[PDB]
RNA sequence: UUUUGUAUAAUGGGUCAGCGACUUAUAUUCUGUAGCAAGGUUAACCGAAUAGGGGAGCCGAAGGGAAACCGAGUCUUAACU
RNA sequence: AGGACCGAACCGACUAAUGUUGAAAAAUUAGCGGAUGACUUGUGGCUGGGGGUGAAAGGCCAAUCAAACCGGGAGAUAGCU
RNA sequence: GUAACGGGGCUAAACCAUGCACCGAAGCUGCGGCAGCGACGCUUAUGCGUUGUUGGGUAGGGGAGCGUUCUGUAAGCCUG
RNA sequence: GUUUAUUAAAAACACAGCACUGUGCAAACACGAAAGUGGACGUAUACGGUGUGACGCCUGCCCGGUGCCGGAAGGUUAAUU
RNA sequence: AAUUCCUUGUCGGGUAAGUUCCGACCUGCACGAAUGGCGUAAUGAUGGCCAGGCUGUCUCCACCCGAGACUCAGUGAAAUUGAACUCGCUGUGAAGAUGCAGUGUACCCGCGGCAAGACGGAAAGACCCCGUGAACCUUUACUAUAGCUUGACACUGAACAU
RNA sequence: CUUUAAUGUUUGAUGUUCUAACGUUGACCCGUAAUCCGGGUUGCGGACAGUGUCUGGUGGGUAGUUUGACUGGGGCGGUCUCCUCCUAAAGAGUAACGGAGGAGCACGAAGGUUGGCUAAUCCUGGUCGGACAUCAGGAGGUUAGUGCAAUGGCAUAAGCCAGCUUGACUGCGAGCGUGACGGCGCGAGCAGGUGCGAAAGCAGGUCAUAGUGAUCCGGUGGUUCUGAAUGGAAGGGCCAUC
């Protein structure tokens, strides 16, 4: 059978140009008024996925 | 802890605000400051809403 | 009462030391108060962290007559 | 994707954006593609006879991609500021 | 065999003979190898039946952005040194 | 007269020795309790598995019952050996 | 059960100091041989010849082979 | 009298007696998705459940908690509208 | 005390000597009134204690009669077993040695006996812990549910008052 | 109309009665030499009872399950995240049910800036007034102070006061530190706008290091995004926030 996809996996990845994965920064759902500015404006831009991660989500992600 | 989230709210009619906390026993008077609103580009006037 | 507690170590201490050519930005030291004080072309953050304001080499002297530790940064 | 109990990478990060059912349907056509389409004419049936794009596709840009030799006619296509000049340049024309 | 460590007074086997345990299918990635190469390959089916036909599709030659959209750029921001 | 007394058959099973790869997957021998009664037994019938039946011990339900046996789900699952 | 030098035994065969001999290992050297990796060659179809070096190993990774049954090569070859 | 057939026969179970409590009969209760039945071809001096356990002398105080019985004024309250 | 920890409580009785027994005291760790209290004649293969008789139970074993054991003839098992050329001692050592070191002792092979050892045999410890194992059992654990109970609508109509 | 009584009608509420649905585990007739059933008659009840769908309560009667880990065995006790010091062997890091403590907040000023100021403690003198209150002088020199534990800091003060104030700015960010990762931290400088200062300048919270909660789902506001025939809309995305 052909290998199904980790679902909730592709709700938070997306393959990038070089084969890399981006991801949205984790901490900017709520409880938000005590977390500074400075900390919250950094957390916006979406980021590369780690060295040691990729396995993991390449595994979750067969056909991205 | 005793003390309660605030939302500061621009003047500018722009739906920005601001987000503080209050120690509404010992302050009851509603908070104003002149704060910066990015959809104006100016400093306006901010007054204290309920969060 | 019970003991048992302690707290994560803050990797704090020299990051740079003496002759080595640093970017300016570069952390030179992580302190908790001002053990050291920024000298020429080195800037001081609020937690008192020691950086580089210029490209360079670190440098470390004895300044003043409190004879305090000052770390400033040479044009290489 | 078990990390042995820890909150998996797939968890921790919050999921984000929604899919467009628009660009479904959009496809791109590079200069190389042009001369591919028997007519000297391109528009949306040609391509799509041509097997340049799918039979589903209701719209197309032609982008600065390859290389384009004939004059060319883009009919009811978007064109890139850069494939514009390159139709263009070979004697090609561009309208609606 | 298991262990930091077993002549171990730890496990297992009375002996022989025959049997007895990393397979198969479909996906997917990588290495090797072969074909062709900005292309590569067809599925069902047709069949003149391992030929030939069939290019429906799939992957690749474009990315960026949540998206509209723009496009060798794009997004970020009113704009980026 | 009597869930009366002593005591064989008959029903039981308190003690001891033997036996424990037994003569026997619960017995033998010597003693022991009941023996007209809530007694004992033959033939046939009825109650069925979270169910029966139980003067109640989780007892008994075809030689291991805190959930019978057979077949099936079935190659349950086994981060263990 | 001697049983608090392994034993015999020892007045040094004990202890201290200086010295020279010898014994002693699968270490080092000698002689012969095989292979992995380099390098360079009498001179490359990718082997061979030199030559420096390496060559304990569980889990594990990598490389190279042997043999068994069945298909083609095979109506061939071997075999009363 | 009964009991752990197969390590417990007892002080354990049962028992006559006592009390509480339910039940007006198409009884309560029990087996049954139902039909049908047991209770009972009985009828409160009867039938079920629970406890105690011949007999003698007796069985005191506590209703706060938990359980049960009764109450209807107010408060809260479902589908529905 | 079928209840009492301290505890062999204390005192009395019984015995030469009594942690048990019987009587008593009350300081009831932690009796008590149908979760029944305290008595009770009779009954009991029921528990504790004392006495007479009686004896191989014992001092302390003797003898004897039978069935095995032992010998011959016939038949003919078993559990177990890595391989055995299968000794003692002291030491060493996966820390309790026939097998290692040192040393001692011992000619080769049976038969009858004994059980100190081969951590002897049998049963993949029942104790103990562990597994995000199993089961059955409890309850004011959680979530459901049969049953019981409440109302609304349906099967379900008419007349008349207020 | 101001107001009040009473006859007709609508839908309620409450009661009384009726019979015709429905009940009969009263009697009788027939099918029928039948204690079943069915049809019929009659009596007794009667829109009640009962059953279906929905609904609140009750419900170990039955069912499925959960009921943590660390631990000088387990259990009891204690512990589980974060901050500070020592153990820690003069870079970082470093364990134990090792030795000691603290956090889960506070503050619109206790934040920013400009200007100014400088403690503790002891001795001597002084109304009430004492060992210690306030005042004066001397010694002292930060031992004080820092909203709070500890450690490192702090006089150019980071300590204490006043005036003006909102930089407790929005977008970004060369370069670094620290993490397996998720993350977390430091940062000059650039753009827009601001406060203070004559100016150089300083300000992207608080001397620093604790004061915390991923994701999902959902709420509120904004929005050049999306909007399943089309225009809207719902819902989704994006930004802010709970
Ligand atoms: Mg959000
Ligand atoms: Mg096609
Ligand atoms: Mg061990
Ligand atoms: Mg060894
Ligand atoms: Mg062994
Ligand atoms: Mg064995
Ligand atoms: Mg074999
Ligand atoms: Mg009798
Ligand atoms: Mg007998
Ligand atoms: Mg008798
Ligand atoms: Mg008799
Ligand atoms: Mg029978
Ligand atoms: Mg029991
Ligand atoms: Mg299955
Ligand atoms: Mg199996
Ligand atoms: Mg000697
Ligand atoms: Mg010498
Ligand atoms: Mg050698
Ligand atoms: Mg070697
Ligand atoms: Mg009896
Ligand atoms: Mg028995
Ligand atoms: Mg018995
Ligand atoms: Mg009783
Ligand atoms: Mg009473
Ligand atoms: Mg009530
Ligand atoms: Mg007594
Ligand atoms: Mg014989
Ligand atoms: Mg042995
Ligand atoms: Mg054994
Ligand atoms: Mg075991
Ligand atoms: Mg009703
Ligand atoms: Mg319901
Ligand atoms: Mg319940
Ligand atoms: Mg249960
Ligand atoms: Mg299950
Ligand atoms: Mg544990
Ligand atoms: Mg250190
Ligand atoms: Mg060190
Ligand atoms: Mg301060
Ligand atoms: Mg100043
Ligand atoms: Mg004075
Ligand atoms: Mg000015
Ligand atoms: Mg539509
Ligand atoms: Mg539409």
């Amino acid at each position: 059978p052909k290998i199904k996809t980790v679902r909730g996996a592709a709700k938070r990845f997306k393959k990038t140009g070089k084969g890399g994965f981006k991801h949205k920064h984790a901490n900017l759902r709520h409880i938000l008024t005590k977390k500074a500015t400075k900390r919250k404006r950094h957390l916006r831009p979406k980021a590369m996925v780690s060295k040691g991660d990729l396995g993991l989500v390449i595994a979750c992600l067969p056909y991205a | 802890g005793i003390r309660e989230k605030i939302k500061l709210v621009s003047s500018a009619g722009t739906g920005h605000f601001y987000t503080t906390t209050k120690n509404k026993r010992t302050k009851p008077e509603k908070l104003e400051l002149k704060k910066f609103d990015p959809v104006v580009r100016q400093h306006v006037i901010y007054k204290e809403a309920k969060i | 009462t019970r003991n048992g507690r302690d707290s994560e170590a803050k990797r704090l201490g020299v990051k740079r030391f003496g002759g080595e050519s640093v970017l300016a930005g570069s952390i030179i030291v992580r302190q908790r108060g001002t053990k050291f004080h920024a000298g020429a072309n080195v800037g001081c953050g609020r937690d008192h962290t020691l950086f580089a304001k210029a490209d360079g080499k670190v440098k470390f002297e004895v300044k003043g007559p409190k004879n305090r530790k000052f770390i400033s940064i040479e044009a290489e | 994707g078990f990390e042995g109990g820890q909150m998996p990478l797939y968890r921790r990060l919050p999921k984000f954006g929604f899919t467009s059912r628009k660009a479904a349907i959009t496809a791109e056509i590079r200069l190389s593609d042009l001369a591919k389409v028997e007519g000297g004419v391109v528009d949306l049936n040609t391509l799509k006879a041509a097997n340049i794009i799918g039979i589903q596709i209701e719209f197309a840009k032609v982008i600065l991609a390859g290389e384009v030799t004939t004059p060319v006619t883009v009919r009811g296509l978007r064109v890139t500021k850069g494939a514009r000049a390159a139709i263009e340049a070979a004697g090609g024309k561009i309208e609606e």
